[PDB]
């Protein structure tokens, strides 16, 4: 039961930190795609709407 | 006395035959929990920092 036991702490805790690794990832990601999104004119909302 | 004796016998044959068993299967249950706690905690060592990489 103890073997059992730190398997899953162990195995748990891993997996928490990889998503917070991700988490980090995805947050430094989309900054930037709000600062792109940040300089569209007209011309870059028909693109988007005429390729949707 | 034949019975006397008899017990006499029967109680240290039954000590060698299930009363020394016993401890020794005590200890081989114990021997191999351990080296099989031990093979476990390696493995999840191993498939937690696999994941974490």
């Amino acid at each position: 039961a103890e073997a059992e036991a730190a398997s899953v702490r162990m195995r748990g805790e891993a997996e928490a930190f990889a998503i917070g690794a991700r988490a980090r990832a995805e947050a430094e990601q989309m900054a930037k795609k709000a600062e792109a999104f940040q300089l569209y004119q007209e011309a870059a909302q028909l693109d988007m709407l005429l390729e949707k | 006395a034949v019975e006397a004796q008899e017990i006499l016998r029967t109680d240290k044959e039954l000590i060698a035959t299930v009363r020394r068993p016993a401890e020794a299967e005590a200890h081989r249950i114990q021997q191999i929990a351990e080296g099989e706690k031990v093979k476990q905690v390696l493995l999840a060592q191993a498939e937690a920092e696999k994941i974490r990489k």
